[PDB]
RNA sequence: GGUGAAAUUCUUGGAUUUAUUGAAGACUAACUACUGCGAAAGCAUUUGCCAAGGACGUUUUCAUUAAUCAAGAACGAAAGUUAGGGGAUCGAAGAUGAUCAGAUACCGUCGUAGUCUUAACCAUAAACUAUGCCGACUAGGGAUCGGGUGGUGUUUUUUUAAUGACCCACUCGGCACCUUACGAGAAAUCAAAGUCUUUGGGUUCUGGGGGGAGUAUGGUCGCAAGGCUGAAACUUAAAGGAAUUG
C-alpha cells in the first residue's frame, strides 16, 4: 500500500498539514507531491489543482476522507490535505504514484 | 442412419413413463404409459406392465413413424432415491425388439449440490 | 418412566407450583 | 454513578406505558438523539429534528434520511443494487 | 459397555462431519457413520442386450451405465444392504469381500 | 378421428461451417398459416446431437451439444451454437475416489459480443513409480492450477470470435495445452472443458448468421 | 406538517425564459442540499435523478411514479415507500412494476419516477405511546381523531348501536352492495379472523 | 399421486410429462478418506481483502518470565425468546386420509411457528474419547498428514540440467491403525486405563449404598422457557458393573 510509504516521509522528511499552509507551499513551488482526501470539496479539489499545475506539482487523490488522512499521517486529527516539502528517503516521488 | 427423435424414458417406483418426441423438444409423441393397460394400482411400476404399455407406446411411434431414436431416461430422483425404477429397463426392451433402432444413450437423472432437505425428518419414515 | 420424561413431567409439576404460589405473592 | 441499570433515556416515560413500549422507544429514541458522521466533511455533527431531516452542525449541509437514522436499511441496499445497475450501462 | 472401538465409523478427532440423509428411509446420519455403497450397474440383463444392439445404429458404440453413491442408515442398511451382521471377532475385519 | 399424423409439416435442419458434415435431420413443428404461424413462434428451440454424431471418429463422444435455431425461411432452419456439456457416463467415470478434483469457471466475451462462463475439470495423475494409492494434490497447487486455468481459459474466448471458438475446442488440444503448465507443477490426469452455457447475445444481425453456409 | 417524508425544494432554469422555478419534490433517502439533479429520459441512473420507466432497467427502486406519463407524481409518496420495476414490454412500450402494497400495475414507460426510496423511513416502528402524541398527529391531518366505538353509542347513531350489553349483534361484515348508513364495519371483507400464514404474495 | 396396499389429493384448468425460460430463498453434492484445521462449539464451490495460528527450520533474542488453578471472564450445537427482514425448502402445532378393539401416533396429506439473515438474548446436549492439564520413564510394528535433511534414485527431454511431481532413508510434531504383554484391571479391555501394600513428580475437579430428588427452601442470572447454587424428614437391602451359562 501507498500509506506505508507515506508514513516514511513523516518520520523521515518535512511535510505541512492544512488547506492554508499547502497553498503558500505550492505558491512558493517547494511542493512536489499534494494527497487530498475524498471527502474533501470538489471546489477546493479543483482550486489546489490549479496551484498545483501552477507549481507543476503532481497529486495524488486519497481514497478515504480526511478523517482517514489524519490518522494515516500519524495525526489525531482531520486532515484534508497534505503537502510534502522534502521526502527524506520516501520513493513516494519515485513509485508509480 | 434413417431417423431421430428423442426417448424421455422415466422410471419411478409404483408408476413409470415413457414417451418420444421430436429432437427439437418442444413437439410430441402419444405417451401414455404408466397405469395404462394396469389397473390395480400398485402394479403401475411393475415391469409385466412396462412392457403392455411401452408396446402401444412403439405403435403411435411408428405410426407416424420414427424409426430410430436415442433414449434419455431419467430415475424419479431429484431429492428422492436418484436410481432407476422397475419399469425403466423392461420397457426399453421390449421395445428395442418391437424392431426399433437406438444409440447414443446418457440418463438425465436430476441430482442436486446436497439441498432442498428431504421429507421424513432426521428419523425418516418409520417403520 | 422415561429419564427425559420424567424431566418433563417434573419441570411442569414446578411451574404448576411456581404459579400456585405467586397467587400468594 | 450509573443512575439506572435499565431505563436510560426513557426513564422519562416513569412507570406507565409498560416496559416493551418504553424498551422499543429508547431504541429509536437513542438513534434520532445521538450524532452522527457527516460524508462530507468528516465531523460527527449531523444530528436530526423533523425525522428524515439529518443536518451537519458545521459545513450546514442536510441530507434525508430515516426517520431515526441517517441511512435505513432499505435505502443502504438500495445504494447498493443502484451502483450495481449504473455500473452495468458504461461498459 | 462399548461393542467397537469407533463407535460409529471412522471418526477420530473431528468433533462433527456434516449428516448424510439414508436412501432407503431418509433417516440421517452422519457421513463418517453412513455405510456407503457405490452402484455401478449397467443399463444391460441377461437377454436384453442383444436385442438392444442387433436391431440398432451404432453397433455397441458405447454401451454405458448408471454411477451414484449411496448411503444408508444403520437401521435400513441392516434391513437389506450388506450389514450381514458378524459374531464378535470376526466383525473387526474390515476387508470388503 | 382427429388423427395428427397428416397433422402438420416436417422441416429441415444442419449444421454451421465449423464441422464436417453438417445433415441435422428433421423435426415437425405446425401449419404455416398466418393466423399465429411458423418462423415467428418457431426458431426457440435447440437439440441434443453428440459431437462424433456430426464429426466423425468417437474420440469426441464424451461431448454433448446445444444447437440454438436462430431464423428461419422457406425449409431452411438453420441453427447457430447455443452450448456444450459432457455426459453422465463419462463424467461419472472420471471421478475415481482416491483421488482430487479440480473445477473452475470464468465468464468472457469473444468478439462476437456473448459473454460466457465455461467449465474446465481435471483430476490428479499417479506417477509411474508412485506407490500411494491416495495420489492427492495440495491446496497451494490446487488454487495455483484454477489461476493458470482461469489464465488460459479466458485467452482463446476474447481471444477470436464464436466461431473460432468453436473451432478451438473442437481439436481439444486446449485440454492439454493446460498440461504444459500443470507439467511443472502436478501430474493432472484427464484435463477437459466439460461444459459451458450462455446468457445473450446482441440484436438478431441477420447479416452475420449467413457466414456458416456453403 | 402533516407529512411524516420529508420535502425537497429544488430550482431549475426556465428553459423559455429568464427566471428561476423552484419546483417541490419529495425528498428520496440520500438526498442532500446542494445536491445535482437530472431530469429526463437521457438522465443518469443516480439516486435522486427522475428518468421515464422505460430508461432505467430491472430492478431498479424509484418513488413518486406516475400513474400516466406527465401526471406528476402518483405512486410511492408515503415516508420510505418505493416501487420497483419489474419488467419491460418495449412493445406497446409498457413497463411492469411491484407498488408498495404488492399489487403489480402496467404502466407506461414515459411514465417517470425518481430513483431510490423515499426518506424518513421506519417512522411508524416508534410507539406513539400516548393519546398526546396521536393527538397532535392528526392535529396537523385531519379531524379523524380520537373515534368513539360504534358499540357505545345508542341505536340512533350507529348499526351497531344499543343493546344491554355491549355487542355488533349481527355479522360486522357488510357487503359491497350496502347503501350508504348501513357500510360501517368489515366493508366486502372476503375473509376474517387473525392473519397466520405466509403473507407475501408470490 | 402416494404406499405394503390404499385413501384424503390433483386433473377442459390440459394436468403428471416435455420444451424454452425467469423469479425467490436454501444448500455445497460427486471429489470425501480410519484425510486436514480450531480452545471447544465447530469448519467442504470461486476469488479479493482482514487480521490471526500450529509443526518445522534456526550457531537469532530475552533469560525462569512457568505448571496447574477457587473467585472472575471469552466463546459455546440444537431448539427456544425480543426487533426487522426472509419465508424456496423441509416442518413441533393443528387439521385431515388410512390403519387398530382403541390410534391424539408410527405411514399419507395440508400446513402455522420454525427452518435462513441482521441486532440483542438464552448457556444447556450421550457439548462423548462417557477417560483433567503440565513433566518424565517404560515396546514392537508398517501406513499416513506437515516440516526438514540426505541423491553419480526413476520421470518430464528442451538438448540435459533448473525445476516440478514421484522413489528411497532418516528425524521433529500430527490424526490413527496393528501385533504383543513385561504390566494393569472386577472384568470387557488399556501404550496407558502401565511404571501401587515394593503404596509419595506438580496441580485442578468430583464421588462416598439405593430411593427420596436435582425435589423443597434461600440466593442469584434470564423477557420468558429456564440456567447456576442446592438440602432434609421419611423410606429401603439392595440398586449397580463387567463377565459366564442358559
Ligand atoms: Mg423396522
Ligand atoms: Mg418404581
Ligand atoms: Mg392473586
Ligand atoms: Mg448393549
Ligand atoms: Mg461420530
Ligand atoms: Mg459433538
Ligand atoms: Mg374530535
Ligand atoms: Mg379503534
Ligand atoms: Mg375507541
Ligand atoms: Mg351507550
Ligand atoms: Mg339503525
Ligand atoms: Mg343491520
Ligand atoms: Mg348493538
Ligand atoms: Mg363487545
Ligand atoms: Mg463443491
Ligand atoms: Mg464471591
Ligand atoms: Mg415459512
Ligand atoms: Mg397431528
Ligand atoms: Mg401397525
Ligand atoms: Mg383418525
Ligand atoms: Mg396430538
Ligand atoms: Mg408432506
Ligand atoms: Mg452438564
Ligand atoms: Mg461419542
Ligand atoms: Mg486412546
Ligand atoms: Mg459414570
Ligand atoms: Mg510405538
Ligand atoms: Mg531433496
Ligand atoms: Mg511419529
Ligand atoms: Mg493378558
Ligand atoms: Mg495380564
Ligand atoms: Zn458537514
Ligand atoms: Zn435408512
Amino acid at each position: 500500500s501507498i500509506n506505508q510509504k507515506l508514513a516514511l516521509v513523516i518520520k523521515s522528511g518535512k511535510y505541512t498539514l492544512g488547506y492554508k499552509s499547502t497553498v503558500k507551499s505550492l505558491r512558493q513551488g517547494k511542493s512536489k507531491l499534494i494527497i487530498i482526501a475524498a471527502n474533501t470539496p470538489v471546489l477546493r479539489k479543483s482550486e489546489l489543482e490549479y496551484y498545483a499545475m501552477l507549481s507543476k506539482t503532481k497529486v495524488y487523490y486519497f481514497q478515504g476522507g480526511n478523517n482517514e488522512l489524519g490518522t494515516a499521517v500519524g495525526k489525531l486529527f482531520r486532515v484534508g490535505v497534505v503537502s510534502i516539502l522534502e521526502a527524506g528517503d520516501s520513493d513516494i516521488l519515485t513509485t508509480l504514484a | 442412419s434413417q431417423v431421430f427423435g428423442v426417448a424421455r424414458i422415466y422410471a419411478s417406483f409404483n408408476d413409470t413413463f415413457v414417451h418420444v418426441t421430436d429432437l427439437s423438444g418442444k413437439e410430441t409423441i402419444a405417451r401414455v404409459t404408466g397405469g395404462m393397460k394396469v389397473k390395480a394400482d400398485r402394479d403401475e411400476s411393475s415391469p409385466y406392465a412396462a412392457m403392455l404399455a411401452a408396446q402401444d407406446v412403439a405403435a403411435k411411434c411408428k405410426e407416424v413413424g420414427i424409426t430410430a431414436v436415442h433414449v434419455k431416461i431419467r430415475a424419479t430422483g431429484g431429492t428422492r432415491t436418484k436410481t432407476p425404477g422397475p419399469g425403466g429397463q423392461a420397457a426399453l426392451r421390449a421395445l428395442a425388439r418391437s424392431g426399433l433402432r437406438i444409440g447414443r444413450i446418457e440418463d438425465v437423472t436430476p441430482v442436486p449440490s446436497d439441498s432442498t432437505r428431504k421429507k421424513g425428518g432426521r428419523r425418516g419414515r418409520r417403520l | 418412566m422415561r429419564a427425559k420424561w420424567r424431566k418433563k413431567r417434573t419441570r411442569r409439576l414446578k411451574r404448576k407450583r411456581r404459579k400456585v404460589r405467586a397467587r400468594s405473592k | 454513578a450509573k443512575r439506572t441499570k435499565k431505563v436510560g433515556i426513557t426513564g422519562k416515560y416513569g412507570v406507565r406505558y409498560g416496559s416493551s413500549l418504553r424498551r422499543q422507544v429508547k431504541k429509536l429514541e437513542i438513534q434520532q438523539h445521538a450524532r452522527y458522521d457527516c460524508s462530507f466533511c468528516g465531523k460527527k455533527t449531523v444530528k436530526r429534528g423533523a425525522a428524515g431531516i439529518w443536518t451537519c452542525s458545521c459545513c450546514k449541509k442536510t441530507v434525508a434520511g430515516g426517520a431515526y437514522t441517517v441511512s435505513t436499511a432499505a435505502a443502504a441496499t438500495v445504494r447498493s443494487t443502484i451502483r450495481r445497475l449504473r455500473e452495468m450501462v458504461e461498459a | 459397555p462399548k461393542k467397537r472401538a469407533s463407535n460409529g465409523r471412522n471418526k477420530k478427532g473431528r468433533g462433527h462431519v456434516k449428516p448424510v440423509r439414508c436412501v432407503n428411509c431418509s433417516k440421517s446420519i452422519p457421513k463418517d457413520k453412513a455405510i456407503k455403497r457405490m452402484a455401478i450397474r449397467n443399463i444391460v440383463e441377461a437377454a436384453a442386450v442383444r436385442d438392444l444392439s442387433e436391431a440398432s445404429v451404432y453397433p455397441e458404440y458405447a454401451l454405458p451405465k448408471t454411477y451414484n453413491k449411496l448411503h444408508y442408515c444403520v437401521s435400513c442398511a441392516i434391513h437389506a444392504r450388506i450389514v450381514r451382521v458378524r459374531s464378535r471377532e470376526d466383525r473387526k475385519n474390515r476387508a470388503p469381500p | 378421428v382427429v388423427d395428427p399424423f397428416t397433422r402438420k409439416e416436417w422441416f429441415d435442419i444442419k449444421a454451421p461451417s465449423t464441422f464436417e458434415n453438417r445433415n441435422v435431420g428433421k423435426t415437425l413443428v405446425n401449419k404455416s398459416t398466418g393466423l399465429k404461424s411458423a418462423s415467428d413462434a418457431l426458431k426457440g428451440r435447440v437439440v441434443e446431437v453428440c459431437l462424433a454424431d456430426l464429426q466423425g471418429s468417437e474420440d469426441h463422444s464424451f461431448r454433448k451439444i446445444k444447437l440454438r435455431v436462430d431464423e428461419v425461411q422457406g425449409k431452411n432452419l438453420l441453427t447457430n451454437f447455443h452450448g456444450m456439456d459432457f455426459t453422465t457416463d463419462k463424467l461419472r467415470s472420471m471421478v475415481r475416489k482416491w483421488q482430487t478434483l479440480i473445477e473452475a469457471n470464468v465468464t468472457v466475451k469473444t468478439s462476437d459480443d456473448y459473454v460466457l462462463r465455461i467449465f474446465a475439470i481435471a483430476f490428479t495423475r499417479k506417477q509411474a513409480n508412485q506407490v500411494k494409492r491416495h495420489s492427492y494434490a495440495q491446496s497451494s497447487h490446487i488454487r495455483a492450477i484454477r489461476k493458470v486455468i482461469s489464465e488460459i481459459l479466458t485467452k482463446e474466448v476474447q481471444g477470436s470470435t464464436l466461431a473460432q471458438l468453436t473451432s478451438k475446442l473442437i481439436p481439444e488440444v486446449i485440454n492439454k495445452e493446460i498440461e504444459n503448465a500443470t507439467k511443472d507443477i502436478f501430474p493432472l490426469q484427464n484435463i477437459h472443458v466439460r461444459k459451458v452455457k450462455l446468457l445473450k447475445q446482441p440484436k438478431f444481425d441477420v447479416g452475420a448468421l449467413m457466414a456458416l453456409h456453403g | 406538517s402533516g407529512r411524516g417524508a420529508p420535502l425537497a425544494k429544488v430550482v431549475f432554469r426556465d428553459p423559455y425564459k429568464y427566471r428561476l422555478r423552484e419546483e417541490i419534490f419529495i425528498a428520496n433517502e440520500g438526498v442532500h442540499t446542494g445536491q445535482f439533479i437530472y431530469a429526463g429520459k437521457k438522465a443518469s441512473l443516480n439516486v435522486g435523478n427522475v428518468l421515464p420507466l422505460g430508461s432505467v432497467p430491472e430492478g431498479t427502486i424509484v418513488s413518486n411514479v406516475e400513474e400516466k406519463p406527465g401526471d406528476r407524481g402518483a405512486l410511492a409518496r408515503a415516508s420510505g415507500n418505493y416501487v420497483i420495476i419489474i419488467g419491460h414490454n418495449p412493445d406497446e412500450n409498457k413497463t411492469r412494476v411491484r407498488l408498495p402494497s404488492g399489487a403489480k400495475k402496467v404502466i407506461s414507460s414515459d411514465a417517470r419516477g425518481v430513483i431510490g426510496v423515499i426518506a424518513g423511513g421506519g417512522r411508524v416502528d416508534k410507539p406513539l405511546l400516548k393519546a398526546g402524541r396521536a393527538f397532535h398527529k392528526y392535529r396537523l391531518k385531519r379531524n379523524s381523531w380520537p373515534k368513539t366505538r360504534g358499540v357505545a353509542m345508542n341505536p340512533v347513531d350507529h348499526p351497531h348501536g344499543g343493546g344491554n350489553h355491549q355487542h355488533i349483534g349481527k355479522a360486522s361484515t357488510i357487503s359491497r352492495g350496502a347503501v350508504s348508513g348501513q357500510k360501517a364495519g368489515l366493508i366486502a371483507a372476503r375473509r376474517t379472523g387473525l392473519l397466520r400464514g405466509s403473507q407475501k404474495t408470490q
